[PDB]
């Protein structure tokens, strides 16, 4: 399906 | 790289993967 | 990839992720060349026909995956890229001569057991390993099947084929710089990459010194795993000087 929630650290 | 393309878990162990047999066969 | 198997784990330590940020999902695949550098085909990053044209905020690179789609906590590192390098002479409106490109990490990844770069090419190595007939190793999250996704990186093994073979399987004028791989139709074995594959690395095993080196870039196919067609990847040794320049003076 569908991805995991990735830590926020990374997102930014 | 000193140590490119030498696989910590198999190279490095002397251990074989399931299928490279079939690679190296092929290579007369 | 189509009619592959599950890899082992740490089989592939050099296998990357290209991940989305927004919508996270997963672009293409792409190899780990030193701790520093990813290696991944140019029509990933680029390719104007279906307007894709990212940048380096735009994605993250996930090394030392097995897992397709779980954040797989204290064993892969995801990065941030700090510089996209794509080939100066792409051809991505004829037939994608000089599918490569290259991106710098922002910071060092640090190996463990399953992240491990790839070695590139020497003359000699590509000159005695790349002959029809012998098999080359892919591998890939991308789809099970031209038209779902599996739950752990996919390996499939297929033999190089003889060039005039390949040229007679496209109306795509070929290249110098690609090579064809994949099984033909009597040959009674399948397999072969497919959507999300692209940008992978295919590799092969030294018989001389044991190393694994990438030989080539998934690049283009039309279709998957189709009888009488063959999957095309670009010559990493023909371009190895870009990549030592690029390495070099950036
Ligand atoms: C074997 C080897 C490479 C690939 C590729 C890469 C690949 C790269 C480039 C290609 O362009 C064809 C032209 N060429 C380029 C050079 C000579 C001829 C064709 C296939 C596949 C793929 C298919 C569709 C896609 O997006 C769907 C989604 N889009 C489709 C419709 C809407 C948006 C992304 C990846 S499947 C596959 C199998
Ligand atoms: C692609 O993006 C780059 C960087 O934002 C931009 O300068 C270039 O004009 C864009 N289009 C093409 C076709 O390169
Ligand atoms: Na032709
Ligand atoms: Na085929």
């Amino acid at each position: 399906g569908d991805f995991e929630e990735i830590p926020e650290e990374y997102l930014q | 790289e000193a140590d490119c393309g030498l696989r910590p878990l198999f190279e490095k162990k002397s251990l074989e993967d399931k299928t490279e047999r079939e690679l190296l066969e092929s290579y007369i | 990839i189509v009619e592959g198997s599950d890899a082992e784990i740490g089989m592939s330590p050099w296998q990357v992720m290209l991940f989305r940020k927004s919508p996270q999902e997963l672009l293409c695949g792409a190899s780990l060349i030193s701790d520093r550098w990813v290696l991944t085909a140019a029509h990933c990053l680029l390719y104007p026909p279906w307007d894709k044209n990212f940048t380096e905020n735009d994605l993250l690179v996930r090394i030392g995956k097995h897992s397709r789609t779980r954040y797989e906590r204290n064993i892969e590192k995801i990065s941030m890229l700090e510089k996209i390098y794509i080939h100066p002479r792409y051809n991505w409106r004829e037939n994608l001569d000089r599918d490569i490109a290259l991106m710098k990490l922002k910071k060092p990844v640090a190996f463990s057991d399953y992240i491990h770069p790839v070695c590139l090419p020497d003359r000699e190595t590509a000159a005695s390993l790349l002959q029809a007939g012998y098999k080359g190793r892919v591998t890939g999250w991308g789809n099970l099947k031209e038209t779902g996704q599996p739950s752990v990186l996919q390996v499939v093994n297929l033999p190089i084929v003889e060039r005039p073979v390949c040229k007679d399987s496209t109306r795509i004028r070929i290249t110098d710089n690609m090579f064809c791989a994949g099984y033909k139709p009597d040959e009674g074995k399948r397999g072969d990459a497919c959507e999300g594959d692209s940008g992978g690395p295919f590799v092969m095993k030294s018989p001389f010194n044991n190393r694994w080196y990438q030989m080539g870039i998934v690049s283009w196919g039309e279709g998957c795993d189709r009888d009488g067609k063959y999957g095309f990847y670009t010559h990493v040794f023909r371009l190895k000087k870009w990549i030592q320049k690029v390495i070099d003076q950036f």
